[PDB]
This record gives C-alpha cells, sequence and structure tokens, in this order.
C-alpha cells in the first residue's frame, strides 16, 4: 500500500499559473512554445494537437493531476483550449 | 647529369614505387650534386631508414641504403615491483611497440623514459639498462633489465607558524603519515602529490571551520634526503583572530520564491563563522530551488569582513536559470547485467524535468551495488529541440564469484573457523546464493541460502535458507545433553522508513535430543510433553517436528558504522507455534543500546545498553529446555565465565552446573574517555573505557515449595553486579578487544573469570 | 585450571 | 617455431588449418606473418588469419585484423567477403553461454545490423546477400524486444509519459514487427490511465483493426 | 567460452507483417533508418554457405 | 653496493680518551647538530633538548639545562634542536625546527634572548661584527643583531620545487658575506644593508643545491651538488677554471691543495692553482662518509658503520683503521687546540687521542 518507502515519481510538463495565464486564442505554435516549453508529447495518429500534463505523485500521498491541450489550426495558429485543473 | 634511370639497393621492405613518389627526382630530369644531397636527406627525412647512401653510377642514379630494423620481440627482466602490462603500457610512449622500426640511436630516450617513470613511482634510485640484437631480413629483438633500487619513505611532517593547536593534532587527520606502529593500522609512508594536495585542503578546511576567515598558507617545501631514502615535509601558514557572524542577505535571480529562502538563510547572532555552515545553507538554497524544477540552479558565496569589529557579514547570488527535460536514459556496457537491475536503482524519471542532484544521487546509488569497477554518467543536448536532454550511464562490470576463509580466537568459544563461496549476481539477473559454514568449540553449523532482493520494485525482499546444526551442551559448561537439528525458512523484508523496516516469515525444524542426563528441570519438561524415562539410565532420545511463526522489527539510527558517538539502535523478534505442530510455545526478545555525547568535540561519550527476554508456553506444555536464555560472559556481563548465570542443575541420584531460565534481564552503563598514554598522532584509533553491568536469570516455573532444602531459582531477585576496564582497536590480525572487570556481588554457584578478550571476527 | 577445548579456565573453585 | 622458407611454412599451415584444431593452425600463421611481413602470400595471409581468428573465438583479435585489412587495401575483388565477416564478427558478441538475452545491451546487434545493410545494399549479386538479410530480419526483431521490454518495466514502475513515448518510438522505428503488435495495448493502458479517453478510443481501433 | 556461436544456428525467426490503417485514421510516420532492403535471387542459407576463405 | 672495509696495518694504535653520553642523540634524522669547543670547555645538545657543557680534559659535566616544555599529562614536547652549536663571546648560539633561535650565556646556559625567524633555522649560525646570519629553509636569509636579537635586515631568495634537506652557512670577506643557495646560484650581499653586489650560476633529476663557501687570498671556491666545482673571483662572478665535481659535503684547503670527499664517497685531492688531480683513493665507495678534518698530520674521515679512518695526504694511502661506536657517524667532526671531538648518531660524545 502507501506505508512502503516509495521514491518520489514525476511526470510530464511543469506549468504555474503564470505561464499558463499567458494563452491566448490565435498564437503560433513558435510563441506558445516559447511561453510554456515544447511538449514530451502529441497526437501521433494525424491531428494537430499538444498534450500539456503535470503529474505528480510525492512521498507518503496520493497523485494531482493537470492537463491542458491545445488544438493547432493546419496553418500552425492556436484555435481552441481546454484546461482541466483537477483529476476525474 | 641527366636521370636516365633510378636504380635500388636495399629495399628489401620498403617499396620501391613507395620510394620513387617519396622522391624531390624522378626520370629525365637534370641533376646535381645539390639535387642528390636533396635526395638522399629526403630519403633521411622519411624515417622508414637509418643508413642512406648514394652515387652517381654510369647510367643511373644509385641509392644504396639499409632501412630501420624492424622491431620483432619486446621482453623484460628483473622488474618484478611493476607489472609486465604497466611497463608495455609505459613504453606505448617514443614509438617504442612490435612491428614498427628504430634505430640504435634512440635507446637513450628510452633509459631516461623508464628512469623518470619509476621516480614517478617513487623508486628514486632506480637504474636501467637495454641490449639490443639483431635478426636477418633486417629484423631486431631487444631486452629490458631493470634494478628497483629502494624506494623512499616519508620521514617527518612539520608545521611551522600555528600557535591555536598542536602540531600533532593537525597531522592527525591527514592522509599521509610520518609514524606508523607495528600494531596498529594507520597506513603507510609513501608519498603521493595528490595525497598532499588533499591534506593541504583538509588544513585549509580545519582552520575555516572555527573563525579563522583569514587563514593562508605561504609556501610548502618538500626536501630528500642525500642518499634519497628519506623525504621532508614542511608547510608555512599564518592565521589571524577569529571572527563573529553578523549576518547575511540574499539578492538575485529567485523567481518569485524570496520570502522561502530568506526564512531558510536567517542565522542567530553571536555565533563564530563557520564554512561547514555556509556550504550547508547555500546546498539546501541549491535543493529547494531544484524541487521547483529547475535544472541547474547556481549559487555563489563571497564573504565581507570588518578588520575593526572583527566581524564578517555574508554576501550571496542566485541565479535560478531554466527548465531542461529527460526524453530518454540509456544504458551501455551491461553485456551480462539485466537492464531492469540498472534501471531500478534511478531516481531520475524519464519524461519528466531534470534534476541534477537526482542523477548524481542515482549515480551513488548505482555505485552502492558493487557489480560495476566504475560509473560514469553524460548529459548530451538532442539535436534540434532546445530544451530536451538524454542521460547516459557507462559502466564495466566485475567478477563478483568469491569464496572467502578466516580464523580467530577468543576465551568465549575457543578456536573458530569461517569458510564459504558467494555468488551476488547469479547469471546477471541479480539474485544472491551462497553456502556458508562454522565450527567452534562447542557447535558446528552449514547453511546455504538464496535471496530476490526485489521482489516487489518497492524494495520488498524475499528470501530463504536450508541449515543443519550440531550443539553439544557439556562442552559449552552447561548440563550435559546433544541436540542435532535441520530445518527450512522463508522471510519478507519490507521497509518502511529510511530508518526502520519490518520482517516476518515463516520456518520448519526438526530436533533430536541424546545422552541426556536425568535432571528435574529436564525431566519436567519430559513430563509435560508425557513421556515417562528411567532414571537411572543415560542413554534416552526425544524427537520433536514444529512450525513457527517469525516476525521483526529493527531501527537504526546509528552515527556511523564503526566507534559511533551518537544515535540509537534497537532490535525486537519474535517466535509463536501454529497448531499442528508438537510444541505449544512462544518467545520474544529486545535489545537496546545508545550514545550520548557529553562534549562538543565528541571525544567523551556515555554508552547505555539493555536487553530483555521472556517466554512461556501455550497452555499444559512448557517451553523447550534447548530454548532458555543464558547470561554471563564477555558479550553479556564482564567478569563471569560464560553461561554461569542463572539456575544451578539438580540430578536425580545441587553443582555448579547452569542449565539457564527462561526469563532474562540485563543493563550496563559505560563512559569513553580518550586514551591518556598514546601519542596524538594516531591516539582517536584506540577506544578506552570504564563500565558498570549488572543482570539476572530466573525460572518462572520452578515450585518452590517441594524443594525446601535448595534455593529459590523463580525469584528475580538475585542480582549480579562487575564493574572493570576494557580497550579495542584495529590490530592487524583483525578486531581486537581486551576487558578486566571483577565482581562485586556474586552468589554461590557462580564462577567467575576476570580476564577475558577476543580477536578477529568470531 | 584444565585445558577444556582450547580456552584455559577454572573447573575448580 | 621452426625457421623454414615460405613455400612449405604455407604448405604446412593450410595442411594442417584445413581440418584439425586451430589452436595450432593460428600458431604458424602468425610465425609467418611476423618473420615474413612483406611478400607474395601477403593476402592469403591476412585473410587466413581472420578466418583462424573468427573461428577460434578470439573475438577482438579477429576485429583488429578485419579493421586493419579494410582500410589497407579496400579496393580489393573479395572485399564484400571480408565486409560480412566482419558483420559476423559483429553479430556473435550479442550472445554468450537459455535465458532470453534481449533485455542486455544491444549495441553488438546495432552494429551488426548496420554493417549487413552496408554489405546487401553495396553488393546485390554476391553470393552471401540472403544469409546476411535472413540475419539482419532476426536483428530487427530483436531490437525490438528491447524497446519493448523497456516499456514493459516503465508500465510496472508506474510512470505514463515514458510508456506512451517508449511505445510510439518504436511504433516509428519497428512499424512491422511482433513486440510493436503485442507492446501497443501497454499505449492504451497509459493513455486510459492518464484519462486520455480520446486518445484510448482511437489506440483501441487500431487493435480492433489488426489482428 | 561462447565457441557455440562460430558454428551458429536457429537464426531463422517469424516473417514481418504490415500494420492496417483505419478508417479516419492515418499511422505514424516511419524513420525509415532500419527499413529493411529488398532483394532479389536466391542462395545458401545456414549451413550451405562456405565461410572457408576464397 | 657499499664496499667491504678494507685491510690496513696501523702505525700507531689511537684509543679513547674520554667519552660521556648526551641524552638522545640526533636520532636517524638528517641535521647538522654537532659539538663545539673553545676555551677549553665542550658544548653538545640533544634534538629534544638538554644543551649541556662539559669540561674538555676530564669530560665531567659543568650545568645542564633542557629548553623543551614540560607541562602535560605526564607528557612533554621536544623542541627539535636542529641548527649546529657556535660559541663567540659569552653566548651559545642554537636554531631550531620550531623557527625559534636560542641565545644560551656561557656562565650558566640560562637564556639571554630568544627571536623567532621567518622559518626553520638548519644551518650552523657564524657571527661577524655583532651581527649573526641564518640560513632558513624557506629561502629567507636573516640577521639578528646579537646583543638584543633583534632582526637587522632580511634578503630572499628563490627555491626550486624539490631540493636537498639542508642549508648553507655563510661566510665573511671584506665586509660583505657569500652564502650558497638551492638553484645552483652564489650569491653576495653587504653586511650592513643586504644590497646584492653579484651573483653567478654555478650548476649545469635537476637537483643542484650548495655547501658552505670558501674565500682565501681574493679568490672564491665553490661546490655542488651533481654539478662543477669552480673558482670566483670575489670582486665579481667571474669563473676561471672548472671540473665535473659534486658533493654535498664539506672540503678544506690547505696550501696549495684542496682536499674533498666526492658525493660517490670517493676521496680526493686537487691543486689551487688549476683543477688537476694529484691522487685518488677509491675503495670506500658507496659508503656513507663524512666530510674530512685535518689534525695531527693527516686526513680523518668517519664512517656511518661506525669505523674512523686516518687517510696520509702525502699520498693517498689508509695508515689506521678504528672501531668506535656501534650507533655510526654521520655530523662533522671538529677539531681545535691539540684535541679531536665526535659525536655519533647516538648522544656519546667521544675524545680521541
Ligand atoms: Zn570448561
Amino acid at each position: 500500500e502507501r506505508v512502503v518507502y516509495r521514491p518520489d515519481i514525476n511526470q510530464g510538463n511543469y506549468l504555474t499559473a503564470n505561464d499558463v495565464s499567458k494563452i491566448r486564442v490565435g498564437m503560433t505554435q513558435q510563441q506558445v512554445a516559447y511561453a510554456l516549453g515544447t511538449p514530451l508529447m502529441s497526437d501521433p495518429f494525424g491531428t494537430n494537437t499538444w498534450f500539456y500534463v503535470f503529474r505528480q505523485q510525492p512521498g507518503h500521498e496520493g497523485v494531482t493531476q493537470q492537463t491542458l491541450t491545445l488544438t493547432f489550426n493546419s496553418s500552425g495558429v492556436l484555435t481552441n483550449i481546454d484546461n482541466k485543473p483537477a483529476l476525474s | 647529369f641527366v636521370v636516365k634511370d633510378i636504380h635500388f639497393e636495399g629495399l628489401q621492405r620498403v617499396a620501391v614505387g613507395a620510394a620513387l613518389l617519396s622522391m624531390p627526382v624522378r626520370t629525365g630530369d637534370t641533376v646535381n650534386d645539390e639535387d642528390i644531397s636533396n635526395t638522399i636527406r629526403a630519403l633521411f627525412a622519411t624515417g622508414n631508414f637509418e643508413d642512406v647512401r648514394v652515387l652517381r653510377d654510369g647510367d643511373t642514379l644509385l641509392v644504396q641504403v639499409k632501412e630501420r630494423p624492424t622491431i620483432a620481440s619486446i621482453t623484460f627482466s628483473g622488474n618484478k615491483s611493476v607489472k609486465d602490462d604497466m611497463l608495455k603500457q609505459n613504453l606505448e610512449a617514443s614509438g617504442v611497440r612490435v612491428g614498427e622500426s628504430l634505430d640504435r640511436t634512440t635507446i637513450a630516450d628510452i633509459e631516461k623514459g623508464l628512469e623518470d617513470f619509476y621516480y614517478s613511482v617513487g623508486k628514486y634510485s632506480a637504474s636501467v639498462k637495454a641490449v639490443v640484437t639483431p635478426l636477418p631480413r633486417n629484423r631486431v629483438d631487444l631486452k629490458l633489465v631493470f634494478q628497483e633500487g629502494v624506494s623512499a619513505e616519508i620521514q617527518q611532517i612539520n608545521i611551522v607558524g600555528n600557535h591555536a593547536f598542536t602540531t600533532d593534532e593537525l597531522i592527525s587527520h591527514f592522509q599521509l603519515r610520518d609514524e606508523v606502529p607495528w600494531w596498529n593500522v594507520v597506513g603507510d609512508r609513501k608519498y603521493q602529490k595528490q595525497k598532499l594536495a588533499g591534506d593541504l585542503e583538509t588544513l585549509r578546511s580545519y582552520y575555516l571551520d572555527r573563525g579563522y576567515a583569514r587563514f593562508n598558507i605561504d609556501s610548502t617545501q618538500v626536501s630528500l634526503t642525500p642518499d634519497k631514502k628519506g623525504i621532508y615535509v614542511t608547510v608555512n601558514i599564518t592565521e589571524g583572530d577569529q571572527y563573529k557572524l553578523s549576518g547575511v542577505e540574499v539578492s538575485g535571480n529567485l523567481a518569485g520564491h524570496s520570502a522561502e529562502i530568506e526564512q531558510l538563510t536567517k542565522i542567530e547572532p553571536g555565533e563564530l563563522y563557520n564554512g561547514t555552515k555556509v556550504t550547508k545553507m547555500e546546498d539546501d538554497i541549491k535543493k529547494l530551488l531544484g524541487r521547483y524544477g529547475y535544472a541547474y540552479p547556481r549559487v555563489q558565496s563571497m564573504p565581507e569582513i570588518n578588520d575593526a569589529d572583527k566581524t564578517v557579514k555574508l554576501r550571496v547570488n542566485v541565479d535560478a536559470g531554466n527548465r531542461f527535460y529527460v526524453r530518454k536514459i540509456r544504458f551501455e556496457g551491461n553485456d551480462t547485467s539485466k537492464d531492469a537491475v540498472l534501471r531500478r536503482e534511478m531516481r531520475q524519471m524519464e519524461g519528466a524535468w531534470l534534476g541534477s542532484d537526482l542523477v548524481d544521487q542515482g549515480k551513488e546509488r548505482l555505485n552502492r551495488l558493487g557489480f560495476f569497477e566504475t560509473v560514469d554518467t553524460d548529459t548530451q543536448r538532442v539535436p534540434g529541440s532546445p530544451d530536451q536532454v538524454d542521460v547516459v550511464y557507462k559502466v564495466k562490470e566485475r567478477n563478483t564469484g568469491s569464496f572467502n576463509f578466516g580464523i580467530g580466537y577468543g576465551t568465549e568459544s575457543g578456536v573458530s573457523f569461517q569458510a564459504g563461496v558467494q555468488q551476488d549476481n547469479w547469471l546477471g539477473t541479480g539474485y544472491a546464493v551462497g553456502i556458508n559454514g562454522t565450527k567452534n568449540d562447542y557447535q558446528t553449523y552449514a547453511e546455504l541460502s538464496v535471496t530476490n532482493p526485489y521482489f516487489t520494485v518497492d524494495g520488498v525482499s524475499l528470501g530463504g535458507r536450508l541449515f543443519y546444526n550440531d550443539f553439544q551442551a557439556d562442552d559449552a559448561d552447561l548440563s550435559d545433553y546433544t541436540n542435532k537439528s535441520y530445518g527450512t525458512d522463508v522471510t519478507l523484508g519490507f521497509p518502511i522508513n529510511e530508518y526502520n523496516s519490518l520482517r516476518a516469515g515463516l520456518g520448519y525444524v526438526h530436533n533430536s535430543l541424546s545422552n541426556m542426563q536425568p535432571q528435574v528441570a529436564m525431566w519436567r519438561y519430559l513430563y509435560s510433553m508425557g513421556e515417562h524415562p528411567s532414571t537411572s539410565d543415560q542413554d534416552n532420545s526425544f524427537k520433536t517436528d514444529d512450525f513457527t511463526f517469525n516476525y521483526g522489527w529493527t531501527y537504526n539510527k546509528l552515527d556511523r558504522g564503526y566507534f559511533p558517538t551518537d544515535g540509537s539502535r534497537v532490535n525486537l523478534t519474535g517466535k509463536v507455534t501454529i497448531p499442528g505442530s508438537d510444541n505449544e510455545y512462544y518467545k520474544v526478545t529486545l535489545d537496546t543500546a545508545t550514545y550520548v555525547p557529553i562534549d562538543d568535540d565528541h571525544k567523551w561519550v556515555v554508552l547505555g545498553r539493555t536487553r530483555w527476554g521472556y517466554g512461556d508456553g501455550l497452555g499444559g506444555k512448557e517451553m523447550p529446555f534447548y530454548e532458555n536464555f543464558y547470561a554471563g560472559g564477555s558479550s553479556t556481563v564482564r567478569g563471569f565465565q560464560s553461561n554461569t548465570i542463572g539456575p544451578k542443575a539438580v540430578y536425580f541420584p545441587k553443582s555448579d552446573d547452569a542449565v539457564g531460565g527462561n526469563a532474562m534481564a540485563v543493563a550496563s552503563l559505560e563512559f569513553i574517555t580518550p586514551t591518556p598514554f598514546i601519542s596524538d598522532k594516531y591516539a582517536n584509533s584506540v577506544r578506552t573505557s570504564f563500565f558498570w553491568d549488572m543482570g539476572t536469570v530466573w525460572d518462572t516455573n520452578w515450585d518452590s515449595s517441594q524443594y525446601s532444602g535448595y534455593p529459590d531459582y523463580s525469584d528475580p531477585s538475585n542480582i549480579r553486579m562487575s564493574a572493570g576496564i576494557a580497550l579495542q582497536w584495529m590490530s592487524p590480525l583483525g578486531p581486537l578487544v581486551f576487558s578486566y572487570a571483577q565482581p562485586f556481588k556474586k552468589y554461590d554457584g557462580d564462577k567467575a573469570e576476570q580476564f577475558q578478550f577476543n580477536i578477529g571476527k568470531t | 585450571f584444565a585445558a577444556h577445548g582450547s580456552r584455559y579456565h577454572r573447573h575448580c573453585g | 617455431v621452426p625457421d623454414n622458407p615460405p613455400n612449405e611454412i604455407y604448405a604446412t599451415a593450410q595442411q594442417k588449418l584445413q581440418d584439425g584444431n586451430w589452436r595450432q593452425a593460428i600458431t604458424q600463421l602468425e610465425a609467418l606473418d611476423n618473420r615474413y611481413p612483406f611478400g607474395p602470400y601477403s593476402q592469403q595471409v591476412q585473410l587466413d588469419l581472420i578466418y583462424a581468428y573468427y573461428k577460434n573465438a578470439d573475438l577482438p583479435l579477429a576485429q583488429a585484423a578485419i579493421d586493419r585489412f579494410i582500410r589497407l587495401n579496400p579496393t580489393h575483388p573479395n572485399i564484400d567477403y571480408v565486409m560480412y565477416m566482419r558483420g559476423l564478427t559483429n553479430m556473435a558478441l550479442d550472445d554468450s553461454a537459455g535465458v532470453d538475452r534481449s533485455d542486455r545491451d544491444p549495441q553488438h546487434a546495432r552494429a551488426a545490423f548496420s554493417d549487413f545493410s552496408k554489405l546487401v545494399r553495396g553488393y546485390p549479386n554476391s553470393q552471401y546477400t540472403t544469409d546476411a538479410t535472413k540475419r539482419l530480419v532476426f536483428l530487427k526483431d530483436r531490437l525490438a524486444k528491447y524497446e519493448y521490454s523497456v516499456a514493459e518495466y516503465y508500465t510496472e514502475r508506474g510512470a505514463w509519459v515514458a510508456v506512451v513515448n517508449r511505445v510510439e518510438g518504436m511504433l516509428r522505428d519497428y512499424p512491422d514487427t511482433q513486440a510493436t503488435r503485442d507492446a501497443l495495448p501497454l499505449m492504451e493502458n497509459a493513455y486510459r490511465q492518464m484519462q486520455m479517453n480520446a486518445q484510448a478510443e482511437k489506440v483501441a481501433k487500431i487493435i480492433a483493426a489488426n489482428s | 567460452k561462447r565457441q557455440v556461436s562460430g558454428d551458429e544456428a536457429y537464426l531463422e525467426a517469424a516473417p514481418l507483417a504490415e500494420l492496417h490503417a483505419p478508417a479516419g485514421m492515418i499511422l505514424p510516420v516511419t524513420s525509415g533508418d532500419y527499413a529493411i532492403p529488398v532483394t532479389n535471387g536466391s542462395g545458401a542459407v545456414g549451413k550451405a554457405l562456405d565461410i572457408r576463405p576464397p | 653496493k657499499m664496499s667491504p672495509l678494507p685491510t690496513v696495518e696501523n702505525q700507531f694504535t689511537p684509543t679513547t680518551a674520554w667519552s660521556t653520553s648526551v641524552g638522545s642523540g640526533i636520532g636517524n634524522f638528517y641535521s647538522n647538530l654537532h659539538p663545539a669547543l673553545a676555551d677549553n670547555v665542550v658544548y653538545a645538545a640533544d634534538r629534544a633538548g638538554l644543551v649541556k657543557a662539559l669540561n674538555a680534559d676530564d669530560g665531567k659535566e659543568i650545568w645542564s639545562v633542557s629548553l623543551a616544555e614540560k607541562d602535560g599529562w605526564f607528557s612533554k614536547e621536544p623542541a627539535l634542536l636542529s641548527g649546529g652549536v657556535t660559541v663567540s663571546g659569552g653566548h651559545v648560539y642554537i636554531g631550531s625546527e620550531k623557527a625559534q633561535v636560542y641565545a644560551l650565556n656561557t656562565s650558566d646556559g640560562t637564556v639571554a634572548w630568544q627571536t623567532k625567524v621567518a622559518g626553520e633555522a638548519l644551518s650552523r649560525p657564524v657571527v661577524s661584527d655583532g651581527l649573526v646570519l641564518i640560513h632558513t629553509s624557506n629561502g629567507q636569509l636573516q640577521a639578528l643583531n646579537e646583543a638584543d636579537g633583534a632582526v637587522k635586515w632580511t634578503v630572499n631568495l628563490d627555491m626550486p620545487s624539490l631540493s636537498l634537506r639542508g642549508e648553507s652557512a655563510p661566510t665573511t670577506a671584506f665586509g660583505a658575506a657569500v652564502v650558497g643557495g638551492d638553484n645552483g646560484r652564489v650569491s653576495a650581499v653587504l653586511m650592513e644593508q643586504g644590497q646584492m653586489i653579484w651573483q653567478q650560476r654555478i650548476s649545469q633529476r635537476l637537483s643542484d643545491v650548495d655547501t658552505t663557501p670558501v674565500v682565501v687570498n681574493g679568490v672564491v671556491f665553490a661546490l655542488a651538488y651533481n654539478g662543477n666545482l669552480t673558482a670566483l673571483d670575489l670582486r665579481s662572478g667571474q669563473i676561471m677554471w672548472k671540473r665535473e665535481l659534486g658533493s654535498v659535503n664539506d672540503f678544506i684547503v690547505d696550501g696549495n691543495r684542496i682536499y674533498l670527499v666526492d658525493q660517490n664517497d670517493r676521496v680526493m685531492a686537487l691543486t689551487i692553482d688549476g683543477g688537476v688531480t694529484l691522487w685518488t683513493q677509491s675503495d670506500l665507495l658507496h659508503r656513507l662518509l663524512t666530510s674530512p678534518v685535518l689534525y695531527n698530520g693527516n686526513l680523518v674521515v668517519g664512517d656511518s658503520e661506525g669505523y674512523l679512518h686516518w687517510i696520509n695526504v702525502e699520498d693517498g694511502r689508509f695508515v689506521a683503521q678504528q672501531k668506535v661506536d656501534s650507533s655510526g657517524f654521520q655530523t662533522e667532526p671538529v677539531a681545535a687546540d691539540g684535541k679531536l671531538l665526535i659525536q655519533a648518531k647516538d648522544g656519546t660524545v667521544y675524545s680521541i687521542t
């Protein structure tokens, strides 16, 4: 269970309020990359989508995850944003 | 002269076409003696020849040349001080390698290179000679003969200018040594520049830790005796006054965590300056800034000093840096060990933000296993990505299989032998297997064990063993009987914290008893089990089979593994028989050790130890007589002979023979002081102490009312005491400990043993 | 005193 | 070790090289090469030396001999033979004296794959091409199993970003192998664990479409 | 040791098989580095090839 | 390797007059501590301390004193007296490894003044016109006023990375001092302030250090380890003649001849007027010898095995051999006023007829 001496397990991009708050509709991929950093995963099956995930499981507590999905136009212009601050 | 042709002699190996390409002149060119000289000097410049000679023949430009002889054999003689492969590595320089071409003119370069090499080894009087012999087809062989001379040794280490401390206290911590007693292990009198630099920086640290902010080292001289046998070392230093700490301040690219860093940086007023505390503070600042995802936090601190008030003001600068992410972790060199065996020990997660301290501590974790000779690490930026890196580990495996043997002696059990063979990395799987054996005066033991360090990825372990034992009581100064047993166990490990862990498992044991001398305490247990042996005969036997459930718990926060000065250690163990077995009993034990320093330098400390035990039958039956507790001897109560404390046997047709009891309580208290008469250069290697011991053993089931003519063995009030002195150090034969104590409270059946000692591992 | 095994120790009083 | 002219040196060496143990067959070869390094016999001595070192399991010395020859004379007509022998030499280091060897270091297999690819691309009509192709189609699956093992470790450790990236890279590099077809359920499980059901359904469509 | 690989056997394994793309989506683009070159003709396989030098 | 002892017949039988032990000796530590004689009294010393005065004839103690500190848990620390013993006027001057320089009055051994110098004092002090010159281990040369013990002037000299243990005691002539160096260089300084007059390089591992120099009739003779013997003018560092000889031991000049002991332990003779050899006596090779002295018309040299060899200078032949002490002889002998004295590596002091 949780009682055993686990290490800390970090995954994904590191996000902060000061960084996520800078995203506006219509920015290009280069500007989004400059603002947040290159994403560790993207859709491989034929859509221009980036997934930002910030998942932690420290010490002897449970998990906490935040996601941020950005959908880009074929021209490379951001068109939709979806922020989910808490795990289901 | 005009070149009608060029004619070659002596080109047995060097290509004629290569020489024709290599000369500055070709066929049909006008040639004079200047061009002939240019040709011969160019052929000398080619380096393939030793004696070029040219002539103007009647119709050709004649060249007659002896090529450089090819070296076909390299041999050494008299070189036993240094490995042949080391010599081969040394001769890689100056083009001395088999198959190539050379001359006798370069022999002196080899001589001086070898002389310099042995000078670098410390053989200042070494001499070398070479003998060279040619062979047909312009081949040549050489042999090297060596004289090792005498290796120099350090004669004295001196420090001039110190006033705050004695020179011996400063010398005591250095790696180099100028005095080495025959009865101690402190090092060797060899000289190395790396160790000299390490000693210099240790000396600098020793003064920086005690407020001497103005400490400086002026010069260092190394001198050699005219016979080149002794080496002298001297360092010049100067120290100022001590300084006090006035306060700290921090500024830089703090990235919004300024208050959190500031709460960490505060130091109370009035304290002396301390470089260790400054470094720990800046390291903690780096760590705290590192848990927010910065890869390379950089901090720097310089001290501002005021010579009027003797106070120091600390200035700190911090640069947060940037964020990087790990794309992949790769291992290379593990041609035998499985990938998961190395990947289990990492603390950096793949596909997460980078942490430099995590990478370094993962390297340390991987190096602690001992399967590898060396471990290296590199961080490579992946091309085309601004902020992604790859981490690569380099390892080189070593053979983990080994066989070991040992021997020791002591008054507790006499001559002991140990032997075994172990394999720590069976087929590169990470399993550990081994076979072990041991024989004392009164016991013979053998076992075989298998252990899996990772039964679960969190660190839970699983293992077992299969053992055989042969215990003969009368040789241990007990009542006479004989017990031979075998069985098998299986157990689990379960760590819950850095300092403490749990334990549980099952086991099976089969006991066989023989040659039992009749007595009331034993035959009480036999009657309880429901057997009626013959009182007049010694030739009785008994057999039992049992299944047991085991558990335990350990806590360990000691300062260091050898000669500790702080911390505590507690160990608890239990046992209970599940139904279906023959016996029905439980047992529990607990022991404790703790250190409490009373001096700031941790050279005056106080030690306290305890030990408890209890056990009884579940119902109707009793605990078997071969599970009893014992006290007395060097391990438990100094000053008493082994196993003599406790109840005594009463035969059927009373004596000094002890039988032990089913309850025990032991206590001890000890004072540790510095050794008074050993020189301070190695006085810290020997520990001397004074102690006070006490304890008792009693049997709870002794029916006193029916045995009025004998003492009451159920009374725990019979407390024994003793006091004395003991000392220990690391002998060249191994660990060693002496003791001398005298009991000042004893009873009728107790036999004293005032002088006790032990040598080596037993 | 006696050489009980290899240890030398009192078997007496 | 007796001194002799090279005609019967080579005669005896070849007589005891075509049959019998290699331990004495090698010994006359280095003696001949050491005493008479330059001469008509040179190339044949080098090739027989490579063959003896390979078959006697002296793999690093075989590596040294091949690496010496391949740049000493890159214009030899039988360079494809040496090229294939280098391929065999690299392939021989990937196993030892069974337990599955896939988890261990694959750099030797990678070098062997590159070597056989260079051979089959350089000399299509050489006689060794069929066996070279068989060896490299084995090596491809061997390379894929290592990435499968790494993903299978991280799916037990509990790091899902690593699992999806490993499986995606394996799908990009080895698109047509049994290891990838067996490994994509880990990608589906990781997507479902990180609550990315929109991607989990797509991986489910792939696994449903392919048997 | 390890002399078994000098007379290597059982190198033959399962053939490669392509993946099908479902409707309304695409597969990731292949790297192409480990692409297997196509060949023609036939020749000796296994023990039938002579490793002895020319 | 070391040669075996020679066999000789003695034309005379030397005997020990008297022997008195003075604590321990210098031990196995290489040092320059040696006894001194003046006005029929003899002064000796130990490494730990224990400066002792003995009458020349009977060898009986007059007074004794110890310089070590004697406080502790029944333990004491040594003063490490390495500098040689010299006497001038009513004071006795001894150096120390602890950078201390002691001045003891001859009457009762009580300290007159004590001064701390820039480094380890290893050379035997020399007294001249109220100033004492001390050559320290770290290359500093300092002059102390003999009256109060205060520092007068200081001259800094370069020090190589590696060197031989020991320092060159300076000598004085015409109001200017001459001193060797560890860099194979000889320098001359004016006595009053320390003005450098002239400098010259004498030498060719790369070790090259000097012994004490000597000056006669306006020319300066010097010798350097693994280097070259030279002759220099007192006016400037001009070189007249040179040879390939080297030694760490002292050498003596007399009449028209020069006697020295080679670093290979070979006794030789040379002319003042030019670098030519008169005779060579090479059989004590690789036996650790000591610097020679002239006494009773013969050349006397000690041995590290404890033997004392007498050599005739007229043709370079042995005349005597004697066994004295089993401890050995490292430091130089001393001879004056018809007496010859020597101290072993142990504390025993010998008077030889
Ligand atoms: Zn006994």
